[PDB]
């Protein structure tokens, strides 16, 4: 039975062969091909039988520039800063087949950070600098749980556990050490924290705060938005 | 060469200098809050001659803030290297020379580590004292481990005609090397070309202040001050970020050494910098497995409020790592997560990288099918690196797939190319092959056959590496074992090993060699005569006449009879040979073209204006025996 192959040579270059015994391998390809075919609706059923969570969480850099400048006494001053963005979101259903009971979660949330960084290296030795970190998060969603039990239906909403942050203006700055990441505290003098709350429901309010330092009547010091941890924010806060 | 007037000290001395310096890194809106280190050290100038100087450092210890009194006195304490580094500065001295007090020339012992090298060119560039002046206004162009500069030169205090009290300044905008030095970044941010706006962000200038000896001309004390400060966060502009470089050097004392001389480290380097990696500790890369724990965890706790920052810190600490170090950590990092790891290592801009992307692949287990497409795909890639040649290796010993053999092979030639040593991954590959020819050859048709035709691709650096593959070759061509197939593969495979005189008298035992098959034999011939020999071509002629085969007499008798027909330039040196040959013997009568083996050529020759002409040569190969109402064989 005859037997052949062949073969493509640029600049002398074989660039792959091809054979009849190639022809058969690749048979045996689309046969197992329809082999992991045909196993696989029972297996995503059974991710569903049993119930997960599922999270989807891209983070990606769409703006940064690094880079570094010498130093007189020969160190390194790391230069860098970037914009982010992780605009994820958290799934999963899980189904308690026969029991009849579904617990979902839907939450996509938000974080519009930024980071501006410099720092004073040492090589494989030691590094200092210090971090401008401007910040704004965002997650919305529904937490829902419903079970049929002895022909009695009930659907289920867990309250919040905590306020639920529809906006955060927030700034914060850090000491960075090689093996620590320190905040830097705000001051208390002329520290603002104010809050006013409205009631969406008796047990739920939509509250609206900021806490910040007031320092800009004192020299060296940015005024009331900078110069500490800035923190202007907008929640639904659950009374509990 | 060394002017007096550059004179700053006395022979036969040693200097003894304390260096004492910090750098603080914080925010003057409270209280300057900074995160400050402390550096302490002994040194000793020594000076056996003017401008012959030997330096031996000692005594180092690194401390640096781990808290702050109320009144904002810092607390330091010795970090864990602080020993390395006092051993790392200890054991070595070093040995320079400043040909006319503005030419540094260092010749280190040991090959000292750039880092150290650096921090000691700071140093120098501290101590480094212009030349002694009149004039007040002096500017001049100066080296410094920051490059050249124009340097402002003005004597505060002086008494006669020597300068007591100086100041030495520059501005850091000026100098050669304020052009951004550049790092890795996000492959995939797509902001480019901001870097310079920020410069112009940017705020710094240097001053140092000497006192100076009027008698011995030495340096009583040395104060060198350095402010950065940044101009965005700042309202007003003038709330931005302040940094600062304050470094001393303290003479406690200067022993009078019995010197005459001076040493020069076989490594001769001048006082720039020199690129460094952005090194870190391997210590911290167990932080980084804290750190994605740390998101697992917190993934469950719900919390995503500082996530990504967390990212950033990581990948930063990332960059600050090493390639061997990562890879070996890397299969607990898939452990933990893949699709983070893989949001890492995208975003991770880094060589090593993309070079792990080929374990990953092999760790999610990927279908043969898509791993040799990526394969290929980046074999293509320029400028092969031996570490991703290990990596090509390892896959093409685990999968042994025909695409990733010839993937190989021409990364193979590329990094040849780039690196004309034979460094021992050519060799542990060579042994590989060697392996899966031995002498015999014997082996699976098509595993052999493209073991073969691969081994083919790179031909000449197995000629340069190792002769005894190459003698096994020849045997396999000899050898009877391996199929006519296996053995037309083994004689390709001379391709890149360019036959010799030995090649080509094997190659002519074999083809001469009467038993020897037809196609095996016309084979032989055709690689025989890439470059044949006037000798060899009349013993092979004198042999056509009384040569098997018919359709092996016609096809050759067509051949020679076709190069006597072409005109090309190489075909008229090779038609001398061929007429070299032709004197006592005549070729059998080349008949027959759909039943015997038969051999057309066709060159087409254009003479393009102010170029050389270009011929395009064809060749029709017809391979036929008697039975044959179709071509056997044929090759464009």
């Amino acid at each position: 039975v005859p037997e052949a192959r062949a073969y493509l040579r640029i600049l002398g270059e074989e660039l792959g062969f091809a054979s009849l015994h190639d022809l058969q391998l690749l048979g045996k390809l689309l046969l197992m091909g329809a082999r992991t075919l045909q196993g696989i609706p029972q297996m995503i059923g059974e991710v569903i039988r049993k119930g997960s969570k599922n999270d989807f969480f891209l983070h990606y850099i769409f703006m940064e520039n690094a880079f570094e400048l010498p130093t007189g006494a020969g160190l390194q001053l790391q230069i860098s800063s970037s914009g982010v963005i992780a605009p994820g979101a958290k799934a999963g259903v899980k189904l308690e087949v026969a029991n009849m009971q579904a617990e979902l979660v839907a939450k996509p949330s938000v974080s519009v950070e930024f980071v501006t960084n410099m720092g004073i290296i040492i090589p494989d030795f030691a590094r200092s600098g210090v971090q401008m970190n401007t910040n704004f998060f965002h997650e919305s969603g529904l937490e829902a749980h419903v079970a049929l039990k002895a022909g009695k239906l009930k659907f289920i909403i867990p309250s919040p556990k905590r306020p639920v942050k529809l906006l955060s203006g927030g700034n914060t700055l850090h000491l960075v050490s090689t093996t620590k990441t320190e905040v830097i505290p705000p001051l208390i003098e002329n520290r603002q924290s104010w809050s006013v709350c409205k009631q969406v429901f008796p047990g739920l309010n939509y509250c609206t705060s900021g806490a910040y330092s007031n320092a800009s009547s004192t020299d060296s010091a940015s005024y009331y938005p900078l110069t500490g941890d800035t923190r202007l924010e907008l929640e639904l806060r659950p009374t509990g | 060469v060394c002017p007096k007037d550059a004179t700053r000290f006395k022979h036969l001395r040693k200097y003894t200098y304390n260096y004492e310096a910090e750098s603080s890194s914080g925010v003057p809106g409270t209280a300057d809050s900074r995160s400050a280190t402390r550096i302490n050290c002994k040194v000793e100038l020594e000076v056996p001659q003017l401008c012959s100087f030997i330096l031996k450092t000692s005594q180092c210890t690194l401390k640096e803030v781990y808290g702050f009194n109320p009144e904002g006195k810092a607390l330091l304490k010795k970090t864990k290297n602080s020993e390395e580094f006092a051993a790392a500065m200890s054991r070595y001295e070093l040995k320079l020379a400043i040909p006319e007090g503005k030419q540094v020339f260092l010749y280190p012992e040991k090959d000292e580590p750039t880092y150290i090298l650096n921090i000691k060119r700071g140093i120098i560039s501290a101590l480094l004292v212009p030349p002694e002046t009149e004039e007040a206004k002096q500017v001049l162009f100066l080296d410094t481990v920051y490059g050249n500069c124009s340097t402002h030169f003005t004597v505060k205090t002086r008494k006669g005609n020597v300068a007591t009290e100086i100041s030495t300044e520059r501005d850091l905008g000026q100098c050669d090397r304020f052009k951004p030095i550049r790092t890795g970044i996000s492959p995939l941010a797509l902001i480019k070309g901001m870097t310079r706006p920020l410069s112009t962000l940017i705020s710094s200038s240097q001053s140092c202040q000497y006192t100076l000896d009027a008698k011995r001309k030495h340096v009583a004390e040395a104060i060198c001050k350095e402010q950065h400060l940044f101009l965005p966060f700042s309202y007003k502009n003038k709330y931005g970020m302040v940094a600062q470089v304050t470094q001393t050097l303290k003479l406690e004392d200067t022993p009078k050494i019995n010197s005459r001389f001076f040493g020069e480290g076989t490594k001769k380097m001048g006082l720039a910098f020199e690129s460094t990696k952005s090194t870190s500790p391997p210590k911290q890369a167990e932080a980084v497995l804290k750190t994605l724990q740390e998101l697992k965890k917190l993934t469950i706790s719900e919390q995503n409020i500082q996530r990504a920052n967390l990212f950033n810190k990581l990948v930063t600490e990332l960059r600050g790592l090493s390639d061997e170090a990562v890879t070996s950590l890397l299969p607990q990092l898939i452990e933990v997560s893949s699709p983070i790891t893989l949001q890492a290592l995208v975003q991770c801009g880094q060589p090593q990288c993309s070079t792990h992307i080929l374990q990953w692949l092999k760790r999610v287990h990927a279908n043969p099918l898509l791993i040799d497409v990526v394969t290929y795909l980046v074999a293509l890639i320029p400028e092969p690196s031996a570490q991703q040649l290990r990596e090509i290796f390892n896959m093409a010993r685990d999968q042994r797939s025909r695409a990733t053999l010839y993937a190989l092979s021409h990364a193979v030639n590329n990094y040849h190319k780039t690196n004309p040593t034979g460094t021992q991954e050519l060799l542990d590959i060579a042994n590989y092959l060697m392996e899966q020819i031995q002498d015999d050859c014997t082996g699976d048709e098509d595993y052999t056959y493209l073991i073969l035709r691969v081994i083919g691709n790179m031909g000449q650096t197995m000629e340069q590496l190792t002769p005894e593959l190459k003698s096994s070759i020849l045997k396999c061509v000899q050898s009877t074992k391996p199929s006519l197939m296996i053995q037309k593969a083994a004689i390709q495979a001379l391709r890149k090993m360019e036959p010799k005189d030995k090649d080509q008298e094997v190659l002519l035992q074999t083809f001469l060699d009467d038993a020897s098959p037809g196609d095996k034999r016309l084979a032989a011939y055709l690689m025989l005569m890439r470059s044949p020999s006037q000798a060899d071509i009349n013993k092979i002629v004198q042999i056509l006449p009384w040569e098997q085969n018919e359709q092996v007499k016609n096809f050759v008798a067509s051949h020679i009879a076709n190069i006597l027909n072409s005109e090309e330039l190489d075909i008229q040196d090779l038609k001398k040979l061929v007429k070299e040959a032709l004197k006592e013997s005549q070729l059998p009568t080349v008949m027959d073209f759909r039943k015997f083996s038969r051999n057309y050529q066709l060159y087409k020759s254009v003479s393009l204006p102010s170029l050389d002409p270009a011929s395009a040569k064809i060749e029709g190969n017809l391979i036929f025996d008697p039975n044959n109402y179709l071509p056997k064989e044929s090759m464009l």
